């Protein structure tokens, strides 16, 4: 599991609603979470599998 | 006649703000992936376009998947009497800013309930504390109205005033405008990308803004920042007439 799995879930800045994944180390689970559009981190995956197969 | 309602719209002093009355704000667009759910908003300048921000097309550049809903309230249980329209074309603003330009496939009927928007003049500036009109189906952020759209009256913040450190300290550009209440608790958010910032100017309502990015949502001393249309009028103009 790559360090980012690590990173928290960042939205960003923008307002766009693009619903994704990321893993919560704290929960151990891969959780849903609303990124913006722009910028943010790695934490961020379309499908809860490709969280699943990242970071859990 | 675009910019006037044959509703008339609440005025209410999305997180935060309030309800609309439907079809109030009858230019609102719900932009759409093929499944069906809201990501963004949009503004119909036009029968046959509509004016969004460049992030919500950017995973796929395929006008076929996205989708236009016209004359709605609700988010989710959509109106009988709703229109549906796919993409036909996509044209991204150039000097790559977040604004863009969906073509309809077929033009939207001109009705009560879907009337568009009038665009403003170039290079325009809206003055300082002007009061606008936010519209949207995005997050309320544990706030009332949630699956509806939301409307919010902010006032424009003027970017010497915006890009002030206490504020957002330099990171506003001259193609955008500020606007919101410096107190916090009303703002646009996620899912409202792309959303119409209008001005209701001569005796109508005038496009002067596209929901873009903020940091965060409805925080003091966080103003939203918007796509400034007046910029880009003369680009939209020849799109439109030559494509």
């Amino acid at each position: 599991r790559p360090d980012f799995c690590e990173l928290p879930a960042d939205t960003g800045p923008c307002r766009v609603r693009f619903p994704s994944f990321y893993y919560n180390p704290d929960e151990k689970k891969c959780l849903e979470f609303i990124y913006g559009g722009c910028e943010g981190n790695a934490n961020n995956f379309i499908t809860k599998e490709e969280c699943e197969s990242t970071c859990a | 006649d675009c910019g006037k309602p044959q509703v008339e719209p609440k005025k209410c002093p999305v997180v935060g703000g309030c309800v609309a009355h439907p079809h109030s704000w009858p230019w609102q667009v719900s932009l759409r992936t093929r499944f069906g759910m809201h990501f963004c908003g949009g503004t119909l300048i036009s029968p046959e376009w509509v004016l969004t921000a460049a992030h919500c097309l950017e995973k796929s550049p395929r006008p076929s998947s996205y989708k236009v809903i016209l004359g709605a309230h609700q988010e989710v249980n959509l109106e009988p009497h709703v229109q549906e329209i796919e993409v036909s074309r996509l044209f991204l603003e150039p000097t790559r800013k977040d604004i863009a330009l969906l073509k309809l496939s077929s033009p939207a009927v001109i009705t009560d309930k879907v009337i568009p928007a009038c665009l403003p003049s170039p290079n325009y500036v809206v003055a300082d504390r002007t009061e606008c009109f936010i519209t949207g189906w995005g997050e309320t952020q544990g706030t009332f109205g949630a699956g509806l759209l939301k409307e919010a009256q902010l006032p424009v913040i003027e970017n010497k005033v915006c890009n002030r450190y206490e504020f957002l300290n330099g990171r506003v550009q001259s193609t955008e405008l500020c606007a919101g209440h410096l107190a916090g608790g009303t703002d646009s958010c996620q899912g409202d990308s792309g959303g119409p910032l209008v001005c209701f100017e001569k005796d109508k309502y005038i496009l002067q803004g596209v929901t873009s990015w903020g940091l965060g949502c409805a925080r003091p001393n966080k103003p939203g920042v918007y796509v400034r249309v007046s910029r880009f009028v003369t680009w939209i103009e020849g799109v439109m007439r030559n494509n």
